């Protein structure tokens, strides 16, 4: 065989890569995504289903599958587990009585042997208000250092500001990608 | 070069605060 | 709440004029000629008139003063920023400010003039962003005038994303006769020229005490500048909260920020002058200058203006360094020095003649002023810590700045 | 980095020289880089020490930091201001993250003697940041 032609393809940028958006409703999941694509706060309803969409940087397409929150729609982040690379959670500061909620929905979607090669991103969301924690005391109530063999990056992202959106998506390509 | 200082590259902000 | 902004000229023609209100006759400027000239001649001359109910508030320009015209109590500092935003569309649009390019570019002069103001109200006053909507050699207005942003046109593409900033630096010094310095004040001035691809939204960051106090690094050089005036782009309420300089850099070259502290340092020149000026008979000039700055830094261009007399003729120099000419046009000693290296000394001795019959009326003690400017050298000690550049599509910037020391209003009163 | 080792033995014996207890103006390079040091610079700088010695123990002198922060300021661009310690009494942590170097108590905080301990955790931790949130933004 040859791999003149994967030569030629990777000389100028071949890989694309995938991730996911998952998150509580209400939490930034929508707004980010509408951020990272077009970079402007775009206003939706509740995600009733799901958005797809791809993040196109550092010649890397950046497939994005924004999931809701919901009650009916938390079993159904199962259907996204087939045929994902990567896996995006974005945590919500501003309401301490579902903090312990996405804890425990992060960890029944961490306890599932087939999602194993998607790496732990934490998304520091709501980074607007005086009440949001630091980048520590999240990690620690949700004890991220816990998740054995899971590479976990913890980074806040402010929705009206956009900061550290650079910041998480070159961590998430240094993972993803282990090149030059 | 150029009269009245050369010019100097700046940074993207100050790495030593977080 | 101008009545009519009129362009006169230097014969009491008006090169142009355009009502806005129609509240005042446009035979009203016909008397302003005569005014002006009676205040001036009878030193009642200022930059707002009046005649009778109708007020003529304008400045001077190159060429012609700017008359606008008004009759209510209109806002007379609104006025003066219109004239200013005028007077800088023209040089943007004009490279020269003379009646040349005024009975030249009436076509696109008159267009300028009624987009920038109606009814007295100015509404746009970008040149880049007007630049697309008036030209001279007409499309739908650009989004950015409506848009929030008006200072950052989108859709800008370039090869390369570079931005040249410019530090300078204003020594002003107001040294008494007695060889004391009353007003010693130095104006920072941040001028960049950002060329980037789309609209980057610049994160500046630099050594302020504040910011060190606020952030706890208060022990290390960092500048107090009493006064820092951001520019259009550069958003209030990021500065207010938390010293956060957050804007977007437009295309060209722009003033960002202009910082304004005392200075409490000794000068970087110390010139020691004498005056021997014998009765109608003769003059000495003792004139010795001590450069007090860093012997690492370089005062290239030193043009130290040294007053001679208003008669004087036959003169003689007898300096060390630097080349020293007579200008009869201003009257005074041109103490020109290419170089002067930090911490030299150059010592002259003038000798010039006098005529024998006094003068009629006497001409006054112009003050000696210097004309140093030695690049790289940042006297304030503010230093740039860095610059965030974020674009939405992702780009590598190479931000560029360089730091310009110059004399500001460094003049030394005369004995 | 050969100028960092040349400086390093130089800067030692400058600062063991400097008890523990003239030119006006501020000139710039020509075209020399200057920003703050980055944490994994501060942590190279933190092991290059150590590797080196005469840091790790050494009394902490304000004439001593001053000539360090001078001499990495010349030798690398960095501003001097990322060698900044947290307030006493106590352990003294470094201000800028990455960084290895510590102050510790070797017996009013101003007048109790420190000395400089070498903490990998410090690159890790960021303990000046949890202590002082307010001034770490
Ligand atoms: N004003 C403001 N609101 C924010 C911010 N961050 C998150 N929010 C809230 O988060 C919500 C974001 O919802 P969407 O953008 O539609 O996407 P989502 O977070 O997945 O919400 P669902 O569609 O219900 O799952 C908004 O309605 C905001 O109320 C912020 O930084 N500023
Ligand atoms: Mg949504």
């Amino acid at each position: 065989g040859n791999i003149f032609a994967n030569l030629f393809k990777g000389l100028f940028g071949k890989k694309e890569m995938r991730i996911l958006m998952v998150g509580l409703d209400a939490a930034g999941k929508t707004t980010i995504l509408y951020k990272l694509k077009l970079g402007e706060i775009v206003t939706t309803i509740p995600t009733i289903g799901f958005n797809v969409e791809t993040v196109e940087y550092k010649n890397i397409s950046f497939t994005v599958w924004d999931v809701g929150g919901q009650d009916k729609i938390r079993p159904l982040w199962r259907h996204y587990f087939q045929n994902t690379q990567g896996l995006i959670f974005v945590v919500d500061s501003n309401d301490r009585e579902r903090v312990n909620e996405a804890r425990e929905e992060l960890m029944r979607m961490l306890a599932e042997d087939e999602l194993r090669d998607a790496v732990l991103l934490v998304f520091a969301n709501k980074q607007d208000l005086p009440n949001a924690m630091n980048a520590a005391e999240i990690t620690d109530k949700l004890g991220l250092h816990s998740l054995r063999h899971r590479n976990w990056y913890i980074q806040a992202t402010c929705a009206t500001s956009g900061d550290g959106l650079y910041e998480g998506l070159d961590w998430l390509s240094n993972q993803l990608r282990n090149q030059k | 070069d150029r009269k009245g200082g050369s010019y100097s590259q700046a940074a993207g902000s100050d790495s030593a605060q977080s | 709440s101008a009545s009519a902004v009129y362009v006169l000229d230097l014969k009491g023609k008006v090169l142009i004029c355009r009502n806005y209100r129609g509240d005042v006759d446009m035979s009203e400027v016909e008397h302003f000629m005569p005014i002006l000239m009676e205040k001036e001649e009878e030193g009642m001359l200022s930059p707002i008139l009046a005649h009778g109910g109708v007020r003529f508030m304008w400045i001077k320009h190159n060429n012609l003063y700017l008359v606008a015209t008004s009759k209510k109590n209109a806002c007379v500092s609104l006025v003066f920023s219109f004239l200013y935003k005028v007077v800088q569309v023209f040089s943007e649009y004009f490279k020269e400010l003379e009646e040349e390019s005024i009975r030249d570019n009436f076509v696109i002069i008159y267009e300028l003039l009624d987009e920038l103001m109606d009814f007295g109200y100015p509404q746009t006053t970008d040149s880049k962003i007007l630049q697309e909507y008036i030209t001279q050699e007409a499309p739908r207005p650009p989004a950015t005038v409506t848009n929030a942003v008006s200072w950052r046109s989108e859709g800008i593409k370039y090869r390369k994303n570079e931005v040249f900033l410019d530090v300078i630096e204003a020594v002003n010094l107001l040294v008494s006769a007695n060889g004391n310095v009353l007003r010693s004040e130095i104006v920072g001035s941040i001028k960049m020229r950002v060329f980037l691809s789309g609209m980057p939204e610049l994160r500046l960051g630099l050594n302020d005490k504040v910011l060190f106090d606020n952030t706890g690094r208060g022990k290390s050089k960092s500048v107090e500048l009493e006064d820092v005036k951001f520019h259009q782009c550069v958003r209030l309420s990021r500065f207010e909260n938390d010293r956060t300089i957050s804007f977007i850099p437009p295309d060209g070259e722009f003033e960002l920020m202009s910082y304004r502290l005392n200075t409490h340092v000794k000068p970087l020149i110390w010139i020691e002058s004498v005056i021997e000026k014998h009765s109608h008979s003769r003059i000495e000039y003792m004139v010795k200058a001590k450069s007090q700055f860093k012997r690492r830094s370089t005062a290239n261009n030193v043009e130290i203006h040294i007053p001679v007399p208003n008669d004087a003729d036959s003169p003689k120099f007898k300096t060390t360094v630097g080349s020293v000419k007579w200008v009869p046009e201003n009257s005074e000693i041109v103490w020109s020095v290419k170089s002067f290296p930090g911490g030299k000394e150059y010592l002259m001795r003038a000798h010039f003649g006098l005529p024998s019959v006094e003068a009629e009326d006497k001409e006054g003690k112009p003050p000696i002023s210097v004309k140093f400017e030695i690049p790289y050298f940042t006297t304030s000690g503010i230093q740039v810590r860095y610059l965030k550049i974020i674009e939405k599509s992702g780009y590598q910037a190479l931000p560029w700045v360089r730091y310009i020391t110059q004399n500001g209003d460094y003049q030394l009163r005369t004995q | 980095s050969k100028s960092s080792v040349i400086g390093w033995p130089a800067v030692r014996e400058r600062m063991r020289r400097a008890e523990p207890a003239e030119e006006v103006g501020f000139p710039v390079t020509p075209q020399v880089p200057l920003r703050p040091m980055t944490y994994k610079a501060a942590v190279d700088l933190s092991h290059f020490l150590k590797e080196k010695g005469g840091l790790e123990g050494l009394i902490h002198s304000q004439r001593r930091q001053d000539i360090l922060d001078l001499w990495i300021y010349h030798t690398q661009g960095y501003f001097p201001d990322w060698q900044n310690y947290t307030p006493g009494p106590g352990v003294r942590y470094p201000l800028t993250f990455g960084w290895c170097y510590k102050l510790v108590p070797v017996e009013d905080p101003e007048r109790e003697v420190l000395e400089w301990r070498f903490d990998s955790r410090l690159a890790f931790h960021h303990v000046a940041r949890e202590l002082h949130p307010e001034y770490f933004k």
